[PDB]
């Protein structure tokens, strides 16, 4: 056993999603003309 | 966002039925109670409603600091614009939130001269 | 180079506050404590610094192998040679280093008597 059976509350009893990214691939695709 | 004024978090928009009058809340003067850990509570601004028991803009929005705070349908302001006397200026009772994240009902109270229920139209978890 | 005791890496020397005396470290008992993955922390030796919270030479500088090591003004060993009861014999919490390449500041702990925060007279960037 561990102290993460808080994530087992983290079953079934939840639901909430929130979040923001691709900032990576923006300069990944600013990055889109070299590669080599 | 909308300082002052304005719905971001839905605060307050509903369907309200009255006790003793059988309508929406119109224009109630509003005292807001504080809940504490001996279970009194303490009156913090005035104001008051529209006719569905509406009233936003008692400080700015996002200026004012959260905590135990409330937009309350108060007994005991409102019902003295009437002239009948009212015993619930508040209500010594319990409420729990908050297990697993926020959600959107404030306390919109039963218009009740001497008490209060919390009346509102339910609205289901929507973002 | 220094066996034993010396400062080529600058280990330790800052001036210290107290929670509690307002004053340095003053010879503190140090245990030395280990963050693991499960966030816990062992003991690993025992020493008394000296008034500004300094502490050198509990194994050879070189030879001790590196790792996830420590100089700590320990709350559980200095204060009790003051008869008083402490709490934190460590504390689990995270710390972030080493993006880019390695700095000098070392962990010289809050002394206060339960608890312990991190306490130094911060240095820039500086070889």
């Amino acid at each position: 056993d561990s102290g993460y059976e808080v994530h087992h509350q983290k079953l079934v009893f939840f639901a909430e999603d929130v979040g923001s990214n691709k900032g990576a691939i923006i300069g990944l695709m600013v990055g889109g003309v070299v590669i080599a | 966002g909308p300082t002052g004024t304005g719905e971001s978090k839905r605060p307050l928009m509903v369907k309200v039925l009255d006790a003793v009058r059988g309508s929406p809340a119109i224009n109630v003067a509003v005292h807001v109670f504080r809940k504490a850990a001996d279970d009194t509570w303490e009156p913090f601004a005035s104001g008051k409603t529209s006719e569905s028991g509406e009233l936003h803009g008692l400080t700015t929005e996002e200026e004012f600091v959260e905590g135990i705070y409330k937009v309350e349908i108060d007994t005991k302001s409102y019902w003295k614009a009437l002239g009948i006397s009212p015993f619930h200026e508040h209500a010594e009772v319990v409420f729990t939130a908050n297990d697993s994240g926020p959600r959107r009902y404030t306390i919109a109270a039963l218009l009740s001269p001497y008490s209060y229920s919390t009346t509102a139209v339910v609205t289901n978890p929507k973002e």
